[PDB]
């Protein structure tokens, strides 16, 4: 109903999400490429006005 | 083959030996992460050239974490051409299995105005969501 | 290598430095310039409300952004004299 | 157990009371059993407290004039729950004002006035204008009278309070001593010279010899008769750098410009 | 109200009302948290005494305060420290607080221990009290009935125990199409949360062995387990079944599906295996 | 007629519950559903408070009722009884849904999803009888059948946070009966109640719910100042990891107020002082959140006289509040002149009036502040000044008395002189020149990386809600 | 380091303007937000005809 | 039948129940990281395709 059978909801919320933060590490591996991409993009910027 | 490509003056050859050696050591994942790092520490853009493709074969269908990470630095602090081109083309590679990360990643490289670049991130989303279309995949490229 | 290295200035070039009244030329004309682009925003930001962005721009000289403008001139000085002192000190202390 | 505790402190036996409170610890379980720990108080419960109480309380008070602070303190821990509650039902006594008085007096023999207004403000709620100061006029007179300074105010408060024979003059002879102390730390920032005679008339002594003694434990150098407070200065500034956390306690004019810089460049 | 009475009885040295103050501290011990948290060592030092059998309680008293004041790995410790008292608190509906960060903390551990040896369940490195806590957490899933749960836990845990009994005893045959169905839950999460390689190998290679012991097994089960190892030698021994059975259609099915899905290099060697073995040479 | 009402104003709160729901079914979020409740919140106690009494029976009666029903009805019978609107047909019916609690599901029992229900009937009869305004047995009905009933299962992301809203109506309401009446026995049940606010804080943190954890910090910390325990309250405050980034803003003055009062008694006036004026910028200027800003000011005045900085003139004026302040008036003008005499005045003249704001306690420490103030105006009026003549102006008593008070009054730097006993004179030793000193740069430096900071705040804020609209579709 | 901290405090306001400017793009931007949810009924129903 | 205002069945609903929030704090504390950490990458994008 909502509390009757409720080991069988808890087991697929758990699968779902364990799979996702797999995929979710490739995510703020991202951050850490932006955080480099802006460093060497202010150098070009130098080099263009330049 | 390796030694070989310094020896030989033309450049077809650096070409097709630099690719291949990529070819030898597919599916080797960790195996093949000694000569990944000569391949990047070389100051022929041709040994770079190769030594992308060399991470996107042996890597490839494993989103590794570290594989994605070497991809992507090259691709941007290099000023040499193929050098970028190539890096870009690779991402697709690692990144068969889980393809639903492959539009979010690469949006950063078809913003910027260069083009060997932009270049490359259509062949990354060409090659990616080959098997099903994304569509997402198809309005990042129109 | 070769191409790369067109100084003696490599070592050279941290320590060595610009007499202090050469700094205080500097300090002096950012300071008094970045005062006359403080009143041209001031100017302007009793608008920025209208209609049409082009417009304000035109009329009431947004021009070139002096937004943008202010950041650049307080951006190059800024910088400039945490190198003045940090060379300066750096002398101080290491050499006596 | 209970009864002969009682006429222990009748005698004017304070020994006698700390010897036998041992025993009277495990009946002391059976007591607060008894109670329910003020989950309902009825007054089957209120004669129950009573016994409890009165254990605790006629053995606080002995501890203070055997010099067993420690001791004292414990037992006053014990009543602060039966005092919270139950306001106007053996909750709020003349014996409660008693022992607040002399637990005020114990904070501030620390010479702690962070712990003594925090329990000041806890006051105002009980005892304090219920029954008045009075009694516990004694503890925050002296606390006023050198909050402002007036050291006199505070001796002749004390003097006064030898007056006071019963257990306010175990704490007269510490907090005598604490004037003094606290004079001292003073002394450093008014004055860089002293004759002997102006040493001993500010630290409220009649004996030279005296002031001679405190000087080699308080560790000043009076050589010649005159105070040197600025060699010990020295010693106390030298002793907070000597122990490391010391480049950034310091700072240096090169490390200041660093830390900007990387600010901006992130 | 105030926890001042329960330090003055740790600090008389009349042993009863110790005994008396470990009980009642803990009694109050989420309310007055944060006053007897400043006394707590006090608590501990008549725990390490040899004097006292209420060491469990005073144990006991610092796990829940230490939660409270914020750190999460120091309640772990006095939990297994105390021994025993702690399964009456998987079953409050206010407590299950200590026994969830112990579970995590386990994981910490027994990645590290993996990658040097298969089996350290027989070292000590791993606190044998903390073994326990993970093992009947698992075993209460398998209580209410719930495969899937037990096994997602033991796989991150890096065993090799709970996930081979699991798998084990869901043969029974209640259901050829049920237990068939778990088996897949377990090869799925294990590409898809684990690519450390040994571990992968290890679970993948030994649900091979359970289908096939069944009267009846999907053999796409089997087949996804074979291509992702690539061993011929799995492919061999699936072969050798079909042939004592002597059973046309089972061969010709499994050979199509080989071919697609396997790679170049694996049949090349194969295929001389089975020549030598005997078959008949239309699987060939 | 008056069934009409009721269900006018009933098909409103249906719309944000079906809203929230919706959400909440897909994966929790936190602020998204926040956002909604907030609004809905303010609305449903401005419709309760004006119109009928029956309006909370009628939804209550429409859905399932655990026992909401028969709690509703006690109340209302005994403020004048209700029987109207029981009729069938608005009992039979279960309101619309598209299939999540709609008529036809909720009877054939398919599911049965009653959860955020019941923590909307708890909302509209909390709000109830906060807006009947009664006390008594009413206040104690409300506190016993909701919070176990709550704590029996646990709760979702979305649901925790709806029962912090519930928890603070349930200390007002008990705070208000307290300090109504004195009965012994309330003095126990305070016990109980102090118990059932930190297991809600425990239960809470496992689920890293933000805003149920600042909420019950500032309860617990206001049941402190009233009860006098601020020496358990030390303990406290070094053991918060407190909220700021995922509450509200109310919640976060409350929690910088409470702060301020309790450093304040400890003698640190310092950090005091900082941690009121920030309170003070969190909170509005309305006269919605007026009774706090009367108070907040209070402690700030007293504050910066505790210090001997003493407030401006200009503060008083410029607020509209004199009438309130002029206690603080008063003792800001006495402090200053250094009149022991006019000091003795202030405090006796408004004495009651300070004590209400519990400031009374920190002003008596002013009446040696009110001397150290005074002597320190002789030292800059006279640079060298005779022991005699300082005792002539302030009725001090003796050359020796004097000594001592300027001796007290220069370790904590104030006067800031030093007494030569050989000559018989106080010297202030001030004569500036400090911009050739260190000290300028010290200054310096903390002013950079206080900007460093605002530049932080900038960076986190601007650019996350830009992220979310490009991602709606809305081009 | 007068000098610094006047000029670090300049940089300061002109980026509380910008962080106010982008601010005002969200306000507008919310107008639009509304609208097209109205809008994109129509077109739901449209495609899925052809 | 079974509610969600309490538990219903002690030691039955009340089991499987006792078994729940060992698997859902784990993916509680996952969502709310996760989800600043996806606005602050898009944060740091926003940045970078100004310059």
């Amino acid at each position: 109903n909502n509390n009757s059978a409720l080991s069988n909801v808890n087991s697929d919320i758990y699968f779902k999400l364990k799979k996702l933060e797999k995929e979710y590490e490739l995510l703020t591996l991202q951050e850490d490429y932006i955080k480099d991409e802006q460093r060497h993009l202010k150098r070009e910027l130098k080099r263009a006005q330049e | 083959m390796f030694t070989y490509s310094q020896e030989t003056q033309h450049g077809n050859i650096t070409r097709g030996l630099a690719v291949g050696l990529a070819l030898i050591n597919y599916g080797r994942q960790e195996l093949a992460d000694d000569l990944i790092t000569k391949m990047l520490a070389s100051d022929e853009s041709l040994l770079r050239y190769g030594g992308a493709f060399t991470i996107a074969l042996a890597y490839a269908g494993t989103g590794n974490n570290s594989a994605v990470k070497r991809l992507l630095h090259v691709a941007v602090s290099d000023s040499n051409d193929d050098v970028r081109r190539a890096a870009v083309i690779a991402l697709g590679f690692v990144l068969l299995r889980d393809y639903t990360t492959v539009p979010r990643i690469v949006q950063l490289l078809s913003k910027s105005h260069n083009a060997h670049v932009r270049c490359g991130t259509a062949f990354a989303l060409g090659i990616a969501c080959a098997g099903k279309g994304l569509q997402s995949a198809i309005d990042v490229l129109d | 290598k070769m191409l790369m290295n067109l100084h003696k200035e490599q070592w050279q070039s941290g320590l060595k430095m610009y007499d202090y009244e050469e700094k205080e030329e500097s300090n002096l004309a950012a300071t008094k310039s970045m005062v006359k682009i403080a009143e041209q925003y001031s100017k302007r930001i009793e608008e920025e409300k209208e209609l049409t962005e082009e417009e304000l721009k035109t009329r009431y000289v947004g021009r070139q952004d002096p937004k943008k403008h202010l950041s650049e001139t307080a951006d190059e000085t800024l910088e400039n004299n945490i190198v003045s002192v940090l060379t300066a000190g750096v002398n101080s202390v290491a050499i006596k | 157990l209970t009864k002969s505790l009682s006429i222990a402190f009748e005698n004017g036996d304070y020994a006698a009371c700390e010897k036998l409170l041992p025993p009277i610890k495990i009946e002391l379980i059976k007591n607060n059993l008894l109670i329910p720990d003020l989950s309902i108080q009825n007054d089957i419960y209120l004669n129950d407290l009573m016994i409890t109480k009165r254990i605790l309380e006629v053995g606080a008070l002995a501890s203070i004039q055997t010099f067993n602070f420690d001791s004292f303190e414990n037992y006053f821990n014990q009543l602060k729950p039966y005092y919270f509650s139950n306001n106007h039902k053996l909750s709020e006594s003349d014996k409660k004002s008693k022992l607040i008085s002399l637990y005020l007096l114990n904070l501030l023999s620390q010479n702690n006035t962070t712990k003594f207004h925090s329990e000041l403000q806890y006051l105002d709620k009980h005892i304090k204008n219920l029954e008045d100061d009075s009694l516990l006029s004694y503890p925050i007179k002296l606390d006023r009278w050198l909050m402002e300074g007036s050291y006199q105010k505070a001796w002749d408060l004390l003097q006064s309070g030898s007056q006071n024979i019963s257990e306010f003059d175990s704490f007269t002879d510490i907090l005598k001593s604490a004037i003094r102390d606290e004079i001292a730390k003073n002394t450093e920032l008014s004055y860089d010279f002293l004759p002997l005679s102006n040493i001993k008339a500010l630290l409220f002594f009649n004996n030279e010899k005296e002031t001679e003694k405190f000087a080699l434990e308080r560790n000043w150098p009076i050589v010649n008769s005159k105070v040197y407070f600025n060699n010990q200065s020295k010693e106390k500034a030298d002793y907070e750098d000597e122990m490391m956390h010391e480049e950034d306690q310091k700072t240096n004019i090169i490390e200041k410009a660093m830390d900007y810089a990387i600010s901006i460049e992130n | 109200t105030t926890a001042a009475p329960l330090l003055a009885l740790l600090r008389e040295n009349q042993d009863s009302v110790k005994t008396y103050a470990l009980e009642s501290i803990n009694n109050v011990v989420d309310q007055l948290w944060s006053e007897i948290s400043n006394e707590l060592p006090d608590i501990e030092a008549l725990y390490d005494d040899d004097t006292f059998s209420d060491r469990e309680m005073a144990a006991l008293i610092a796990s829940k305060v230490y939660y409270n004041l914020g750190e999460y790995e120091s309640a772990v410790k006095y939990a297994l420290a105390a021994k025993d008292r702690f399964d009456i608190d998987e079953k409050s509906q206010f407590v299950e607080t200590i026994v969830s960060k112990s579970i995590e903390m386990y994981v910490q551990e027994a990645s590290k221990q993996y990658t040097k040896d298969e089996q350290f369940y027989t070292k000590d490195i791993i606190d044998p009290k903390l073994t326990s806590i993970f093992e009947r957490m698992i075993e209460k899933c398998l209580k209410a009935s719930e495969l899937k749960l037990a096994l997602g836990i033991a796989l991150e845990g890096y065993r090799l125990d709970i996930i081979e009994s699991a798998l084990k005893s869901k043969l029974d045959q209640d259901s050829t199409s049920e237990n068939v169905k778990i088996i897949n839950y377990l090869l799925t999460l294990a590409i898809t949360t684990v690519t450390n390689s040994k571990f992968r190998s290890s679970i993948l290679r030994k649900s091979f062995d359970f289908l096939m012991n069944m009267p009846n097994c999907d053999y796409l089960t089997l087949n996804k387990v074979v291509v992702n190892l690539n061993d011929a030698g799995l492919a061999l021994q699936l072969f050798k079944k079909l042939k004592e059975e002597n059973d046309e259609g089972l061969s010709a099915q499994i050979a199509f599906d080989l071919v697609s899905s396997a790679s170049q290099q694996l049949l090349e060697i194969l295929v001389t295996e089975l020549t030598a073995q005997g078959y008949d040479p239309a699987l060939l | 007629l008056h069934h009409s009402e009721k269900k006018y104003a009933e098909e409103d709160q249906v719309q944000e519950l079906l809203k929230v729901l919706n959400e909440i079914s897909k994966t929790t979020l936190t602020l998204d559903p926040r956002y909604i409740w907030r609004s809905l919140k303010d609305l449903s106690s401005l419709r309760n408070q004006e119109l009928l009494n029956a309006e909370t029976l009628c939804f209550t009666v429409n859905v399932l009722y655990p026992d909401s029903s028969s709690f509703k009805k006690n109340l209302l019978k005994f403020i004048t009884s209700n029987h109207k609107s029981s009729v069938p047909g608005s009992a039979e019916l279960r309101n619309s849904y598209p299939a999540s609690f709609y008529s036809v599901n909720t009877e054939k029992k398919t599911i049965e999803v009653t959860a955020e229900i019941n923590c909307f009937m708890h909302l509209l009869v909390q709000l109830f009888l906060w807006d009947s305004k009664e006390l008594e047995q009413l206040v104690e009905f409300n506190r016993k059948v909701v919070i176990p009933n709550l704590l029996c299962y646990y709760n979702l992301r979305s649901l925790n946070l709806i029962n912090a809203k519930l928890w603070f109506y349930i200390y007002l309401s008990h705070e208000t009966l307290a300090r109504s009446s004195e009965e012994i026995n309330s003095d126990n049940q305070n016990i109980i109640l102090r118990s059932t606010m930190m297991k809600f804080l425990k239960i809470a943190s496992l689920k890293h719910d933000n805003e149920t954890k600042a909420m019950l910090i500032n309860l617990i910390l206001r049941d402190f100042l009233n009860n006098g325990e601020v020496d358990s309250a030390s303990d406290f405050i070094s053991k918060l990891e407190y909220p700021h980034t995922d509450v509200s803003s109310s919640l976060e003055a409350r929690y910088f107020f409470y702060l301020s009062k309790i450093n304040a008694i400890q003698l640190d006036y310092s950090t005091a002082n900082e941690y009121i004026i920030a309170a003070i910028r969190k909170a509005p200027h309305n006269s919605k959140s007026l009774g706090f800003l009367q108070q907040s000011n209070k402690l700030h005045c007293c504050i910066q006289l505790l210090m001997g900085d003493i407030p401006e003139l200009s503060f008083f004026h410029q607020s509209n509040m004199q009438k309130s302040l002029l206690p603080y008036y008063h003792l800001t003008k006495a402090v200053k002149l250094g009149d022991l005499k006019k000091f003795t005045s202030t405090i006796t003249k408004y004495k009651q009036l300070l004590l209400k704001d519990d400031t009374y306690q920190l002003c008596v420490r002013l009446r040696s502040n009110v001397i150290k103030t005074g002597i320190r105006i002789i030292s800059l009026t006279y640079k060298k000044i005779s022991l005699r003549d300082i005792c002539l102006k302030l009725n001090l008593d003796s050359e020796q008395t004097v000594e001592y008070m300027v001796s007290r009054a220069i370790r904590d730097g104030v006067i800031e002189a030093k007494i030569n006993h050989e000559d018989g004179f106080i010297e202030t030793t001030e004569l500036l020149n400090i911009y050739d000193s260190e000290d300028p740069q010290q200054v310096f430096d903390e002013r950079i990386k206080f900007a460093n900071q605002l530049h932080d705040e900038y960076l986190v804020s601007m650019r996350y809600p830009e992220d979310k609209k490009t991602q709606q579709n809305e081009k | 380091i007068n000098i610094s901290n006047n000029l670090q405090k300049a940089l300061t306001v002109k980026t509380n303007d910008e962080l106010m400017v982008i601010y005002i793009s969200n306000l507008v931007r919310s107008i639009i937000a509304f609208d097209d949810l109205i809008e994109n009924k129509i077109q739901n129903k449209k495609i899925q005809e052809q | 039948m079974t509610a969600a205002v309490t538990s219903s069945n002690i030691v039955l609903e009340t089991h499987e129940s006792g078994i729940k929030p060992y698997f859902e704090q784990k993916i509680q504390e996952t969502e709310l990281k996760i989800r600043s950490k996806t606005e602050n990458v898009r944060r740091l994008e926003a940045q970078r395709n100004a310059l």
